[PDB]
């Protein structure tokens, strides 16, 4: 209710660079799983949260490299004996490879899927995912269909080339006597960001994750 | 931009109040301040150059930084065949001297 | 189409911009050779040199005319009006601009004539015009006998004064610039009127499907304002 | 004996004219390299750069002191006061002159100290000073505990600020010139006080056959006034 005014002195424009605008490491996913689904699985995408989705949708094509940081926290259940230093495996599955179906699955040993073995009591794991798209840039808006046949006409705006891959995290020494609950936080920091064809910002609230429908308010 | 008929004519007063002043209440107050006597009968569009604006976040809210006001100098004159009602649309932009700092989270969900 | 930018104000006008200079003399400041015999004035370059737009008048089919006496019309308006109330000596030119808004189906002719030292008439009486008759302010006066120009002269011969013709089929704007018209270097603004801008409908306005309204816009801007100094040091 | 001529005003002062410059910096206009980041101001060279003489105060044997906060003391006085009410941004220096009139049989010492950003104290309470306590206008305030300088500091250490001594047996006048003291290029005059001129009777005034009155005269003159522009054209 106080109408205060201050003299503003500014100089320089490096702060408003698109590299700095989109180069902020933000939460992209956060999931909790129990001792025994039994593991963490999530396909990498930006549209999970409204803020980052709106930030990215201001442009039509963005090409960037992805830096992923995994911050695990462990909370015990029910006597107490301390927080175990469980080993964690985080594996990136590209778009052309199968994903595991269980904790003791065969794809955990694949030599073509990058894997990071890190412990709870260590600094968070970190790896960089290069630009891994068929096209030269990601497309946030697709005015087209995947194919010429049915069961694809129901997927409008979905381009298979726009998928970023699957990230799977498990606990190698999962079986423990008592219990534990593990929370995984994924931080994504785009790097070498380049963007094209800016678009009007989104105004109406989102109605779905992959269909740009809109409602009132 | 005045989106009226070709023969529609008239005048308006486009006043600009510097920050800290009071917005005009009648045409006389508008004429005494900085203004342009826009005649849309001849010029279909007009351009205003605001000298400077400023603001930030400090409950504290930044004070007003001025107003842009329009008053109807004459009455609208149209032929019999033309429509008796017209419309005006406006646009905004910034110059090369604009700047921003301290990137934050936009409230628009 | 151009802009008549003058300091803080601007008017969108037509491409004509003939800008008839009264007696072929641009307004100018009082020369040094004549300023020594009287008190030295201080010139306000701002913001008295700006366009003051009066309320638009209505041009109907029975209008006789309108006259505005200067600097009486601006004696109580803006910075010029503020200045004349505090300085007892005044000297400036003028730049009067008249604009009309009409369709292509309207007709009528206006005579924008600046009459210097126009003394009012008061037809059919031996008593001079009262103070209320001459000092009409920014509202202005209305001609009662425009044929005789309200002074016993003739409107036919009024073209000897600086005048501009507005013919609705040819043009819609007029611009007359008036220099200092006085027999003395400076004069008192609150009691004497150097000029008198008059608009007379020589040819009546007429139409069939038109609005029969045709507003008229008048704008006056002092050109080279001079006032007696009010902050001269008395030391030494 | 000389004259302190400044535009429209002049004061007859003594030959001392020490003219202590605060922190050894003459007041000056805001430099171009710093004016690009903010709105460009327009400097009034007249008549804000003139001496404003307040009503004389009375120096008795029990006086505690007087303080005047700037530009609050001049916020409603003359052309400066008129300017601050219409422009929302202000920046200027100051030139404070204090003169005392006393006979050769009078004694007493005054400390004319200009305290920057002097925040008031309000002894023995947890509540801040009200608006009426700080903005006293041209009347000025009166110290209640001059020993602690009404802020919890010490008058003993107040000599670190720009100060001038008035010793009735040596001199009767003081002159302190203050530049722009702020962390921002320009500031709002109606809500913030950059300086605070204070006169404190360190040594009480005393006499036997004197008048016990000894009036004190205070004069403040803005030096380089700057205000935000109010007549910038919006065309083009």
């Amino acid at each position: 209710a106080i109408q205060t005014r201050a003299v503003i002195n500014q100089h320089g424009t490096s702060e408003t660079l698109v590299e700095n605008f989109l180069g902020r490491a933000a939460l992209v996913m956060m999931k909790d799983f129990e001792y025994k689904q039994n593991f963490f699985k999530w396909t990498i995408n930006t549209r999970s949260y409204v803020q980052l989705r709106r930030k990215f949708e201001l442009f039509t094509y963005i090409r960037f490299d992805s830096e992923i940081t995994i911050v695990p926290t462990i909370r015990l259940y029910t006597s107490y004996s301390g927080l175990p230093n469980l080993t964690l495996q985080a594996m990136f599955v590209p778009v052309g490879a199968p994903t595991p179906k269980s904790q003791d699955s065969y794809e955990w040993q694949s030599a073509c899927n990058p894997s990071v073995f890190f412990k709870i009591d260590d600094p968070p794991a970190r790896m960089t995912i290069p630009f891994m798209c068929i096209n030269s840039a990601y497309g946030m808006f697709y005015d087209g269909f995947a194919g010429f046949e049915k069961t694809a006409n129901g997927l409008y705006g979905i381009n298979p080339a726009n998928t970023m891959g699957n990230l799977c995290i498990r606990v190698v020494n999962a079986y423990q006597p008592v219990q534990y609950t593990i929370t995984i936080r994924i931080y994504l920091k785009p790097k070498h960001i380049k963007a094209w064809v800016p678009r009007p910002p989104r105004t109406m609230p989102y109605m779905s994750i992959a269909n740009t429908n809109y409602t009132g308010h | 931009m005045f989106c009226g008929s070709f023969m529609a004519t008239g005048k308006v007063i486009l006043c600009y109040t510097p920050p800290g002043g009071s917005c005009p209440t009648d045409r006389e107050s508008a004429m005494l301040g900085t203004h342009i006597v826009w005649d849309f009968g001849l010029q279909s569009s007009i351009t205003l150059v605001i000298p400077w604006i400023s603001g930030s976040h400090f409950k504290s809210i930044n004070a007003n930084v001025g107003y842009v006001t329009c008053f109807m100098q004459t009455n609208l004159i149209v032929p019999k065949e033309a429509a008796t009602s017209t419309y005006i649309i406006g646009f905004a932009a910034a110059k090369n001297d604009f700047s921003l700092r301290l990137m934050r989270d936009s409230p628009d969900i | 189409v151009l802009q008549l930018k003058l300091g803080n104000s601007a008017i969108v006008t037509q491409e004509a911009a003939n800008m008839c200079c009264a007696y072929g003399e641009w307004p100018s400041y009082l020369p040094d050779n004549e300023a020594t015999a009287i008190d030295k004035p201080t010139q306000p370059e701002t913001s008295t040199d700006r366009f003051y737009t009066l309320k638009s008048v209505k041009w109907e089919g029975t209008s006789t005319g309108w006259w505005w006496k200067l600097p009486d019309a601006l004696n109580q308006t803006g910075m010029f009006g503020q200045n004349v109330q505090y300085h007892y000596l005044y000297r400036s030119g003028f730049l009067c601009h008249v604009q009309c808004n009409a369709t292509k189906f309207h007709q009528g002719a206006l005579l924008v004539v600046a009459i210097p030292e126009h003394q009012l008439g008061k037809y059919n009486t031996g008593t001079s015009a009262s103070f209320d008759d001459v000092m009409k302010g920014k509202t202005g006066g209305v001609f009662t006998h425009p044929y005789v120009l309200d002074d016993g002269t003739s409107l036919a011969c009024s073209l000897i004064f600086p005048h501009q013709w507005i013919n609705l089929r040819t043009n819609n704007s007029a611009t007359i610039m008036l220099p200092w018209m006085n027999c003395a270097p400076m004069d008192f603004a609150l009691r004497h009127n150097q000029w008198t801008l008059a608009i007379i409908p020589v040819v009546p306005l007429n139409t069939s499907g038109g609005t029969t309204m045709v507003p008229i816009t008048v704008s006056i801007a002092p050109m080279c304002c001079e006032f007696n100094g009010l902050r001269n040091a008395i030391t030494q």
